[PDB]
This record gives C-alpha cells, structure tokens and sequence, in this order.
C-alpha cells in the first residue's frame, strides 16, 4: 500500500525584507565665547 | 598669607590672592563674570538616512 502518504517540503512563504534607519545631525559649527578684563596699577 | 589662615566658613566661595588675582577681585566687585557663555541655541535638527 505505497500511496498511503508522500514527504513534504516545507518553505516560509510570505518573506519580507527592509532597510536599517539611521540618524544623522545636521550642520555644525561654534560660537565663540567672550572673556577678560584689564588689570590696573 | 596661607590657604589655612582662612576662616572656615569663608572657604566655602571664592578666594582671591593679592596681586594675583587683582584683575578677578575687579571683576568679582563689579559684579561681572570673567567667562561670558554663548546664548543658547536650539536643539540641533535630527536627519534620518536609510541603511
């Protein structure tokens, strides 16, 4: 009785694929601070 | 004069040493800050970029 069953090959179907989300900042830069005072005699 | 001849309660702020920092004992009765900050700004723009 070779029809009882036959092998099965199982695959996941419903694949999916996305990309990786990464932060940047934009723009740079520095303003000076101020300082100092004169001494005195 | 010495670090120790300073009254306790009174190291808990400033000390000025004398000529040293005359130019400091100036601004502290002017009642000016030496250091001046920067204004503060806004908080910097946030870019996403895929991978």
């Amino acid at each position: 009785a070779e029809e009882g069953a036959l092998v099965a090959a199982v695959e996941p179907g419903p694949l999916a694929d996305g990309a990786a989300v990464r932060l940047a900042l934009a723009g740079e830069g520095e303003a000076c601070p101020l300082l100092g005072s004169p001494g005195a005699g | 004069a010495k670090k120790e001849h300073v009254p306790t309660w009174l190291q808990n702020t400033h000390v000025y040493s004398w000529p040293k920092n005359k130019k400091n004992i100036l601004l502290r009765l002017l009642r000016e800050e030496e250091f001046v900050a920067p204004p503060r700004g806004p908080l910097p723009t946030l870019q996403v970029v895929p991978l």
